[PDB]
């Protein structure tokens, strides 16, 4: 549930673990 | 259920500092981030930004860094938008919007709270009733109506008999008469025979001005 | 940053017609990755909030009904009614969802277009408690007629006006898809008191001539 | 190409606000976050933050919520660094780095922009020739070089006839002398047969007191 | 929150040494799902950004040569160089990924060692445009010399300064791994004016004696 990530989920913007 | 709740509407002198809230209900608060959406009177959709309901920090679009304020109550369930130093271009109504699961759209919407920035202050409605038709019509259909006049500032609610009539109920616009002040009618459309021995009320609420009138409309020819 | 130019402005149908609108961003809403579009449409019916229709530029939400579809990838997306029904008219608003700012298109407005409908026409005497103030105005009631073009003029001993009116016009009907209308006349409580005939005159598509209804002060 | 091209230097009195600006080119802007580094003068690095360049939010390092702000212009594929309210542990060289494509490392980096906070206001420095004489050893080797003398702040850019000469240069490190100023001199060796008949320029550029001098060292015996 | 202590602080070495530095985090950077260790090893050539070098603790750059090799899991890491070469000097940084903050280590400095060079002394007169302003300053350069440890002291008419004297060394070449070193004697134009010899003493490791370069005022 990544509602409080919105947009495109890049890996370059959700960087470690995760 | 899921409810975004969202506080009554304001009217504030221009430079003053506003603050509206909006309270969630029925989701894991902590898992979905929460939006505010500007829309100005007859225009479009605009969004302000987002804040992280994890961990607090908000996102501004570029036409709203600086003044506006986003924040959390995390242990109330409840987002806060505080505008400081109000223009005229911040008269508008705004709304809260949590991210869906997805992150991909705007799930659950707030009603919207509508902020209007006025050097003027706040003036009362005026209930008048609009007397059932002298005249008989052809068919059985007889209009009555209520009508509140001189007010400022927008918005007025008006309901028939507590909510209880509402088909054949129209409110009109607001129209904005030479005197500053705006002025509204509600008619509803009722049957002839029913005219006498059924109270009819028209309920007008006015939020900031604290103006509640209970009006019976009672026939008269 | 992303432009959701959205297409037509408003756009007229007849209630069962089929409609298309379209949505083009100027960059793509691809990401290659989950390979789905991210954009979305909202309605918002009149007086409401927005009401999500659609998500992932095609997958329609929890309640909707099969009618409302949308189309495109990439640049052009469309979101098409099969059968407009009268409680569809209603602002629609495509969004971007790819990348930050989540910016929001201009929307494209949906009216229904229907058969005439003439007016029924109320005129109103004004109340004893507004009398007791300084100002008396009185109403005329056009109700649920088809176009929202109506003209209304008001005749006070047989002698038009031309100040004191102010038009009010509904929001188009969510059952019938019709309009109404409330003309009303300010006056002074002397000005008023000092005349007796009181009459609206409404010419309209639907009326062959046109139709005064009248109250002479008193009863 | 692939570059991250950072703003120039700055010098500011205390208090004051400082905003640096990393201008990425040659990779989809909205698919890479931007991260911010400090490094104090002659200290490590130290990890400051990263805003998200698709979702436009902003995470700050325990030392460096409140006073700094990370920002974005998607439009120009910019991001920036303000620093507000600055104290002289502020006194830094700031960098901006890319998260890399796995988002585990930072791929690629700015050039560096050196921030110096200083009650003091900038003295331009003072260009001399230093002589290519008659003091050349065995064969062709001479000497000569360029001083610039009675600066303030940090950097200065000297370079040798525009770029072209770059081998057998040592540009010293900035040693500070006891008037506060500070003083560098640039040397390069060059064959002795080759002095006369080959013009040596020396290229130095103060950015804070917008210095650029161009100077002749022509040999003297 | 993640504490990276990273040794030794410098280390020395002659060029084609191996050499190992260690790396120590005090939680775990190991994920248990991905399968792969978030530590990174970055290189700062001086006066130049970080050059990212190891990604996954073992994974090189695109375009690094193979003698930088990235060791250890979970809590003990190592960066090892199998030859090191003249450019290699820089100072070599380990940065936690894993986690929120993503802290940075101390840092480890290689520093190449070489046989003795002696320096070459070179000696200059102020400049005229620096003798139309209050100040003279004479400075002498010492070029290409190994160790860094130096002596030079100034003589003015044989009778040797304590003040006016500033040595500035320059960072470790990566061509030769040599130093440089220029000591700038300041005076007043009128203690310039007011003696005339002007020399340099300079003593270091490889001179069998010391080395005095010298010019008389005007000649």
């Amino acid at each position: 549930g990544a509602g409080n990530q919105p947009g495109a989920n890049g890996a370059g913007n959700q960087p470690g673990a995760n | 259920q899921i409810q975004l709740v969202q506080s009554g509407p304001e009217l504030k002198k221009p430079g003053e500092t506003v603050k509206i809230s909006c309270k969630a209900s029925g989701y894991t608060f902590t898992n979905y981030g929460m939006n505010w959406v500007k829309q100005a009177p007859g225009k479009g959709l605009k969004w302000m930004g987002w804040i992280n309901s994890n961990t607090g920090e908000p996102t501004y679009a570029e036409e709203f860094k600086g003044r506006f304020a986003f924040s959390l109550e995390t242990s109330a369930s409840t987002a806060y938008l505080q505008i400081n130093n109000l223009k005229n271009e911040d008269t508008a109504t705004y709304f809260c919007a949590r991210w869906a699961n997805c992150g991909c759209a705007m799930d659950y919407w707030g009603q919207g709270t509508t902020v209007t920035v006025s050097s003027a202050s706040t003036k009362g409605p005026s209930v008048f009733p609009l007397a059932p038709s002298s005249k008989s019509t052809s068919g059985g259909t007889a209009a009555l109506g209520c009508l509140v006049k001189d007010y400022f500032p927008e918005p007025v609610t008006v309901s028939w008999n507590s909510g209880a009539l509402t088909s054949g109920v129209h409110t009109f616009p607001a129209v904005l008469q030479s005197s500053g002040l705006y002025s509204l009618s509600s008619v509803v459309t009722v049957p002839s025979s029913s005219l006498g021995t059924q109270t009819y009320i028209c309920n007008v609420n006015h939020k900031p001005s604290n103006t509640k009138v209970d009006k019976k409309v009672e026939p008269k020819s | 940053d992303i432009v959701m130019t959205q297409s037509p402005s408003s756009l007229t149908v007849t209630a069962g017609e089929k409609v298309s609108m379209s949505c083009k961003s100027s960059q793509s809403l691809f990401t290659s990755g989950k390979q789905k579009n991210y954009l979305t449409w909202y309605q918002q019916k009149p007086g409401q909030p927005p009401k999500l229709l659609i998500y992932w530029a095609s997958t329609r939400n929890s309640g909707l009904p099969d009618r409302f579809t949308g189309s495109g990838s990439g640049t052009d997306f469309t979101l098409t009614i099969s059968s407009v029904q009268a409680e569809d008219l209603a602002v629609y608003y495509c969004q971007n969802d790819y990348s930050y700012p989540f910016t929001f298109g201009s929307g494209t407005k949906l009216e229904i277009k229907r058969t005439v409908a003439a007016p029924s026409v109320f005129i109103f005497p004004p109340s004893d408690e507004q009398l007791k103030s300084g100002t008396a105005s009185v109403v005329c009631l056009l109700n649920n007629f088809y176009p929202r073009e109506a003209k209304v003029q008001w005749k006070v001993d047989n002698a038009l006006q031309s100040g004191n009116s102010q038009e009010s016009v509904t929001e188009q009907d969510s059952k019938d898809s019709t309009y109404s209308l409330s003309s009303t006349l300010t006056l002074s409580k002397a000005d008023y008191e000092k005349h007796k005939v009181y009459a609206c005159e409404v010419t309209h598509q639907g009326l062959s001539s046109p139709v005064t209804k009248s109250f002479n002060r008193g009863e």
